[PDB]
């Protein structure tokens, strides 16, 4: 996702975080404890409520197994009893951290992202979206990783510093996220005339950019328009993907976007006639007009920021991240090249 | 040093070597005329770190000293700004800004 | 024999408090041989 | 495994290249399809790699010299070899009887390199194994002295082997400034695959084209993939060609007459849905280097580990589990986003 | 044919180069030129009809 | 037996079972495709689709919306029977193909 | 100015899966 | 659609089979079909090769991890079927068994020889043993395998593949363990030079083109794959499946507008080589199997909710 | 920083100014007399400056509180000046009056 | 440095073909293409393997330690 | 709903708005008054 970070487990098994145990996380922290040092998601050590710490590096299954079914037992002693044991559990998917690549010139260029654990990988992993506040080019340069140590912190690093709390810049309120390259190439192909998809194709391109298991729950089944072409043969346009896309991340109980825009693209290129470079949202459904670099790109009053400005950082941050993984399938099935004839 | 020839078909040796100067100026520029803008920001950011919004809408310096009255005149968070006179935006789209 | 001499090949040995140089040439450097020894790889 | 190049300059044979082999002839391709390859990053296939495809190696040479100490032809304290005292045993796993490494031995971090026996010690010692890269002894050379002989061993030079497998963020380039940093060895089934059934070995971005102007390398594509046809090289020395005379007209008549697209596409197919791409796809064969790397790259982690005696903050190290530094831009930035807690 | 310097891989002629270096001269003498300003200067040095 | 393989994600499957989402282990674009294939054919299918998360865990993420007749367990258990039956199908023909060469 | 020169001899190099020279 | 109706429907034509590469079309199947056994025969079916290089002495020139890279990449010829998988968590003395693990043993030493025909180039009559090839690998049989393998040695099925060089006094001493893997591990264990395929051409001429134009499209595309009728002395396409998409046609202008190059679009003419451990056939079965076992261990696994 | 670890106290100011001879030698864990700073067996020489009064040294204890290496905040000590020297912070100042 | 064993592409093994390929451009006297073909070689992917190897270890082999020159 | 709120460290803030935004002016094209970071810091 465009606010996620991607750590990999070389990192996800060192640093830890101190979770105080209740009632509400004792089968989690359990786990934890019993999975070891070594295991993500685990632990390292265990503080008892004399402040002592525990460590569960030399340790065998059982004796972890031990440790973590002491981990709640009442006081056996006054002074303390006010007290719970804490697991430094190691970090994971729930988790914030603090990114950071320097020279660090603007509040942007720390943001906090959303960790997401990633096997196998040797590198942090960040979406192109987020280059632009970070200044950075995958040359070889190097970001920092803080993770914060307490809840207030917590709270701060995805509230107040968070990569989607960031869309506008403070020098002149303008976008700084989004997308480059590929997915602008991409998005003048899906959202042509030309451009069909049938049942299948059309409902394969929304799942695989939708990821309805999340938090965008905007409803608990995935919704879809009928096709443009009935007859001879159910067909869909690529237009009505991007109609389709919003329509299952927007806000059920909110009408549809309405926007009167223009893309880079001249009338001229597509042909006589043509009305293609004016994008029209009625009702949350792009029905005239290709998206560019000036529609999702950090882009001026384009389709994303029109989107932020009526409902808010979450749901544009979450529609930039779908537009994301739809394009970079539709490169996967249909590919872009260049070429000496061109 | 008008060169005719074009990438694709190729340039001459004169058109080329002409074609190298230009190449070469904008990097001898960056090794020669760069201007750093670091000490500036420092020396901004020290005597403005503390200098905030204050509950009264003013805008004080950190041991009380009033700087400004209100923001921007007007008390306007930049990065909530771009389309408070988008008034045709917000007519369509009066619903859900209701 | 654990040395190579590196100017005339002789293979050699030395030992405590012996001619740093081969007992052929004169030549004062010596290469240390690889002997039969389990080095284990994967080949990938 | 260096490869001569098919596109080559006649030059190139006058000053003896061959010699010294300096890249390998890539199956090219310029496509967007993974997703991985934006910014300048480039794809490189995981199969073209498990076969040998730009492997590698480096070598480093110590000195350890024991008589670094020792003022001036003065007795000697320190001997190679194991005393009678008594000493790990773990040691001569790496170590031979006279104190120095068995050839071919796996060494890693920590480990010994050379044993010697200290006299104003009464103990035997041992020189460690210093970089968190670990390697393979090479040579180890016995540096005697002059100064006719009696004098006993007192230098060695110990050769290390280090394994370069192209690894993530390693960096390729084409012989056109066309640079770029490995960001995913691509799963060869997961490839583009093209009508003559063959997967890219690299795949370079066209987005990275545009501003560059590298047309040159697209010449290069087509003379390459034209002369691996013909078994022949391709001259591509500056100025043989002209408006009258292109290349791409020339060397697509070479294409043509072996049986591909004249422009040098070529049909493919995704090799996640099967299916035919969109359009045929500019393929051919590129002349590719291999970038050494020039820097410490090594990533580190510290929760906590050890500070330093006067401020018991986080020492300064990754070698020793250093802390990563918040300095005063840093600062600036928490205090610009309001965010207290974040910075306490 | 007597035409102008086409490009070749020279397999053959490379490869048996590798395996027997040449007894009389080297076969690549532009490069021997390259070098030559550094020991033609210092051979300057000791050569010359003075010395 | 082997419960680490597929599992339901219960946060995106509804109270009637006619929709739901499930998570494969060990499984890439060579099953995900074949298997969206088969099931979109099942009538009673009103949607599907297959995702991988990520390239670098080995997860495949399939989706299935009835129109009502079947639950969504249904579709998936008679896709994975075309599926088999499909192969025998290929398996069959091959070897007629090879004998009658 | 000579042009590049053309070389002599070229034939097809590349046939559809299944076949070969000799089938052409 | 239903099973049936795809039965009836499916359609396998074999041009030519070989004990190395077979050409065959699937026709009428589905694309995401095709690609599946595509990436399985790649990927998915398993091979032995050598995995694990035991050195005791290497003096040649090449080092090494790199020599036992190489032998890494030697195709054995050796049936997987006879052959089970390793566990890999068990320590390594119960690791390798006899239904586990192959062993090759390599042992050369370099000599001058003597009776060289003075002013000799060649390294074969200068040195004895000067190059190493596949076949000097020797199969060194364990347990039960002097009797299961008694039928079928292990051979590398490229005996003349070229493994390292060697000069007077230098010696290579080697045991290597090969076992069962997939492609998708590693590509030495991929079992083809390549399986592929390509859709079948469709070449649908928009008009008749006779007389001058007739030759002259013709030869817009290889040898036999357009016809030149007698009679209405129109062209039409012979065969499209030699087709190589080259475009051509696409060039001259009088022909671009009477012309459109398609696919059809479920029709998948396969190639597959073998690297030389089974033939190609097996290895397209295995896969077809491959993928009905992938479906039958799924739907009889729990859903854990 | 734990949060099972409260604090109740707060610093909420700190004033500047100079020690006085008097506070200082009331202070003091120990009077620095010897310049000498080890003896041949690496102990603290008395009354030197690695005397442990000042503080636990390698593994011996503090000899004012009794804590080890790890514990012991560490103590100053005082050395007397013979005769009385210009404090080269505030020369200037007293040049000035002066 | 010594003749890959597959095809870097292909997989196709390729390292049992270089001895033959020097003999077929030195006693049979056929041009490289030809040559090529007659050892199988058809993908370009192949023939590159070939057509471009420079056995660079025949350099390497002249210095061996182990014998006096 | 569009205020500034009350807590923003605006000083820090333009202090990056005017530092950060400069590093673009590190070069230069080709009255005749001063420009740029020189101006900038006269
Ligand atoms: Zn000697
Ligand atoms: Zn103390
Ligand atoms: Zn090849």
């Amino acid at each position: 996702e465009t606010n996620e970070i991607g750590v990999p487990p070389v990192f996800a098994v060192k640093l830890t975080y101190p979770e105080p145990v209740t009632a509400y996380n004792i089968a989690e922290l359990r786990q934890a404890v019993i999975n070891g040092p070594d295991k993500w998601p685990g632990a390292t050590q265990i503080q008892n409520e004399d402040g002592s710490l525990v460590s569960l590096i030399g340790m065998s299954v059982e004796q972890r197994k031990a440790l973590a079914n002491q981990l709640l037992t009442p006081s056996s002693n006054v002074s303390t009893h006010t007290l719970n044991k804490k697991v430094y559990r190691h970090i994971k998917n729930r988790d914030v951290v603090l990114m950071n690549r320097q020279p660090t010139l603007h509040k942007a260029s720390m943001m906090g992202h959303k960790v997401r654990v990633l096997p196998n990988e040797k590198t942090l992993r960040l979406h192109y979206a987020n280059t632009g506040a970070y200044n950075a080019d995958f040359d070889g340069d190097e970001m920092n990783m803080h993770f914060p140590q307490n809840e207030n912190a917590r709270a701060e690093a995805l509230n107040l510093a968070n990569t989607d709390s960031q869309y506008l810049t403070p020098t002149s309120g303008s976008p700084v996220r989004g997308l480059i390259q590929d997915h602008i190439s991409a998005g003048v192909w899906l959202t042509s005339k030309d451009s069909f998809f049938t049942r299948e194709q059309y409902q394969q391109y929304i799942y695989g950019c939708i990821r309805p298991e999340d938090g965008h729950t905007t409803r608990s089944k995935i919704v879809t328009l009928p096709p443009t072409i009935f007859k001879p043969y159910p067909l869909w346009t690529g237009k009505q993907i991007i109609t389709t896309v919003l329509l299952n991340v927007t806000p059920p109980d909110m009408p549809g976007i309405n926007l009167i825009s223009k893309n880079k693209i001249k009338n001229e290129y597509w042909g006589k006639g043509s009305l293609e470079n004016e994008v029209l949202f009625k009702d949350g459904a792009l029905l005239c007009g290709i998206l560019d670099k000036s529609q999702y790109g950090a882009s001026k009053y384009g389709i994303v920021h029109s989107l932020h400005e009526v409902y808010g950082p979450e749901v544009a941050a979450k529609v930039l991240s779908v537009l994301g993984r739809l394009f970079t399938n539709y490169i996967t099935a249909t590919a872009f090249t260049c070429g000496m004839d061109d | 040093g008008y060169v005719k020839g074009r990438f694709y078909s190729g340039i001459k040796p004169q058109e080329y070597y002409f074609h190298c100067m230009a190449g070469r100026e904008g990097l001898i520029d960056t090794a020669v005329k760069t201007s750093r803008s670091g000490y500036l920001q420092r020396c901004l950011t020290k005597q403005l770190e503390g200098v905030h919004v204050s509950y009264d809408n003013s805008i004080r310096d950190a041991d009380g000293t009033l700087v400004q009255f209100m923001y921007g005149g007007d008390a306007i968070d930049i990065t909530k700004e771009s389309h408070m006179t988008q008034f045709e935006f917000c007519l369509d789209n009066y619903y859900a800004l209701l | 024999l654990k040395y190579i001499c590196a100017e005339c090949s002789s293979k050699l040995s030395l030992s405590r408090t012996d001619a740093v140089r081969c007992k052929d040439c004169g030549h004062r450097i010596l290469l240390k041989a690889r002997t039969k020894r389990l080095v284990q790889f994967e080949a990938r | 495994t260096g490869q001569t190049p098919i596109v080559k300059a006649n030059l190139y044979d006058d000053y003896g290249m061959d010699n010294f082999p300096n890249g390998f002839n890539a199956v090219v391709a310029v496509i967007s399809y993974t997703g991985y390859d934006m910014d300048d990053a480039m794809i490189i296939n995981k199969s073209a790699d498990e076969r040998g495809f730009g492997y590698g190696t480096m070598y480093k040479t110590e000195k350890v010299d024991l008589a670094l100490n020792r003022n001036r032809g003065d007795p000697i304290t320190q001997h190679f070899g194991f005393g009678n005292d008594e000493w790990p045993k773990e040691w001569l796993e790496k170590l031979d009887e006279d104190g120095l490494p068995y050839i071919g031995t796996y060494v890693e971090e920590g480990d010994p390199i050379c044993a010697y026996f200290d006299d104003t010690l009464n103990k035997t010692k041992i020189k460690t194994y210093h970089s968190s890269e670990p390697a393979y002894i090479e040579e180890v050379n016995l540096i005697g002295d002059e100064s006719n002989k009696f004098q006993e061993l007192q230098t060695v030079s110990i050769k290390y082997r280090i394994r370069r497998t192209p690894q993530i963020g390693d960096k390729f380039s084409s012989r056109h400034g066309q640079k770029g940093v490995c960001s995913r060895k691509w799963p060869t089934i997961d490839m583009p695959f093209s009508e003559t059934g063959i997967q890219p070995d690299i795949i370079i971005n066209p987005h990275a084209f545009p501003s560059r102007m590298t047309i040159g390398m697209f010449v290069e594509s087509l003379a390459g993939k034209a002369g691996a046809l013909h078994g022949i090289a391709q001259d591509s020395t500056p100025w043989i060609f002209n408006e009258d005379d292109t290349p791409a007209d020339y060397f697509g008549e070479q294409l043509a007459k072996a049986g591909y697209n004249y422009h040098g596409n070529e049909p493919m197919y995704s090799g996640a849905t099967g299916e035919e791409l969109r359009a045929d796809i500019y393929v051919g064969v590129v002349y590719y280097q291999r970038l050494r790397h020039m820097v410490n790259d090594k990533f580190q982690v510290r929760s906590t580990g050890p500070v330093n005696s006067l401020t018991m903050q986080p020492v300064k190290g990754r070698k020793r589990h250093g802390g990563i530094r918040v300095g005063e831009m840093e600062r600036d930035a928490l205090i610009g986003h309001g965010t207290s807690f974040l910075l306490q | 044919p007597g035409q102008a310097r086409t490009a070749d891989f020279r397999t053959l002629e490379r490869e048996s180069r590798f395996i027997n270096p040449p007894k009389d001269k080297s076969a690549f003498p532009l490069l021997q030129e390259a070098v030559q300003p550094h020991i033609g200067s210092f051979n300057a040095l000791t050569e010359g009809p003075d010395g | 037996p082997d419960r680490e393989k597929i599992k339901l994600l219960t946060q995106a499957t509804s109270e009637d079972g006619t929709s739901a989402s499930f998570q494969i282990v060990e499984e890439d674009h060579t099953l995900g495709n074949a298997l969206r294939y088969v099931i979109m054919k099942n009538p009673d299918v009103e949607f599907c689709g297959y995702s991988i998360p990520h390239p670098s865990e080995n997860l495949l993420n399939i989706r299935i919306q009835t129109y009502g007749e079947t639950t969504a367990v249904d579709a998936l258990q008679k896709g994975l029977k075309d599926l088999m039956d499909l192969c025998d199908v290929v398996e069959s023909k091959f070897t007629e193909k090879i004998k009658s060469m | 100015r000579k042009d590049v020169p053309k070389v002599e001899g070229l034939k097809l190099e590349h046939f559809a899966t299944g076949y070969d020279a000799e089938d052409f | 659609w239903n099973v049936e109706k795809f039965k009836k429907d499916f359609e396998v034509n074999i041009s030519s089979l070989d004990a190395r590469e077979a050409n065959f079309d699937l026709i009428n199947i589905d694309t995401s079909i095709a690609n599946a056994f595509r990436r399985i025969m790649i990927s998915e079916v398993p091979s032995v090769a050598a995995e694990y290089v035991y050195f005791f002495n290497n003096t040649s020139v090449i080092q090494d991890e790199v020599l036992a890279h190489r032998i890494g990449l030697v195709p054995l010829k050796v049936d997987p079927d006879m052959l089970t998988w390793v566990d890999s968590n068990l320590p390594d003395d119960e690791k390798f068994t006899d239904e586990n693990t192959i062993v090759l043993s390599l042992n050369v030493k370099c000599t001058r020889n003597p009776d060289a025909p003075k002013g000799s180039t060649d390294p074969k009559e200068l040195y004895n043993n000067a190059h190493v090839y596949a076949r000097d690998l020797k199969f060194e049989p364990q347990g039960r395998q002097s009797t299961t393998f008694a039928d079928c040695p292990v051979v590398p099925a490229d005996p003349d593949i070229l493994l390292a060089k060697l000069r007077p006094g230098q010696e290579i001493s080697l045991k290597a363990h090969c076992i069962l893997g997939i492609g998708g591990d590693h590509a030495k264990f991929s079992p083809v030079s390549t399986a592929s395929y390509r859709l079948l051409p469709q070449i649908n001429i928009l008009q008749p083109i006779k007389g001058e134009s007739a030759r002259r499209f013709q030869k817009c595309f290889p040898p036999g794959v357009i016809g030149i009728d007698e009679g209405s002395d129109e062209a039409y396409v012979k065969d499209a499946r030699k087709d190589t998409v080259s475009r051509e046609v696409l060039r001259y202008e009088e022909f671009a507008d009477k012309v459109k190059l398609g696919r059809v679009r479920n029709h998948f003419i396969f190639n597959v080589e073998s690297a030389g451990a089974m033939t190609p056939e097996e290895i397209f079965f295995k896969s077809v199997r491959i993928l009905k076992n992938k479906a039958e261990y799924l739907k009889n696994c729990p859903i854990t909710q | 920083m734990d949060i099972s670890k409260p604090v109740g106290s707060e610093i909420t100011s700190v004033d500047f100014g100079i020690l006085t001879a008097k506070e200082i030698r009331n202070l003091s864990a120990k009077q620095i007399t010897n310049p000498t700073v080890l003896d041949n067996l690496g102990h603290p020489v008395s009354g030197g400056l690695y005397d442990l009064a000042l503080g636990a040294f390698l593994r011996n204890l503090c000899s004012t509180c009794g804590l080890d290496e790890k514990f012991c905040p560490g103590h100053q000590g005082h050395i007397e000046l013979p005769v009385p020297c210009y404090n080269p912070l505030f020369f200037n100042q007293l040049y000035i009056y002066l | 440095m010594i003749v890959p064993v597959r095809c870097f592409s292909c997989g196709k093994v390729v390292g049992d073909k270089w001895e033959s390929y020097l003999n077929l451009l030195q006693e049979d006297e056929l041009d490289e293409g030809t040559a090529l073909s007659r050892l199988g070689l058809k993908r370009y992917c192949c023939r590159r393997m070939i057509l471009t190897h420079v056995d660079l270890i025949e350099k390497f082999l002249r210095y061996n330690p182990l014998e006096k020159r | 709903r569009s205020l500034i709120n009350p807590g923003e460290a605006v000083g820090i803030i333009a202090s990056q708005s005017v530092g950060e935004p400069s590093t673009q002016m590190t070069l230069n094209t080709f009255a005749n008054v001063t420009l740029g970071i020189p101006r900038l810091r006269e």
